[PDB]
């Protein structure tokens, strides 16, 4: 007769949630500004736009 | 002292039967008490 009899469910839930957290911590890109050019921009001046930004 | 004649004899007539060793708690209640401990 121990408390561990009745805490399997919440401890399992807790570790599953924390695994979700640690997993998504490393794996979601940390960049902003998804910048995209058009399909006529002459790579050779497209790069100038990248360096300028 | 003790008069030995209580009005609790309604039940042994037909609702119950003498000398049978009936259990005190329904099995459903036992199983309910068991899983209520986990």
């Amino acid at each position: 007769n121990t408390p561990l009899q009745a805490i399997g469910v919440p401890v399992a839930l807790y570790d599953a949630l924390m695994a979700r957290a640690i997993d998504s911590a490393d794996g979601t890109p940390n960049s902003k500004w998804l910048v995209t050019a058009s399909r006529d921009l002459d790579d050779g001046q497209a790069k100038e736009v990248k360096e300028g930004i | 002292p003790a008069p030995s004649a209580n009005p609790a004899k309604i039940f042994i007539r037909r609702f119950f039967s003498a000398g049978v060793a009936k259990n005190v708690v329904s099995y459903s209640n036992v199983m309910a008490a068991q899983r209520a401990m986990e």
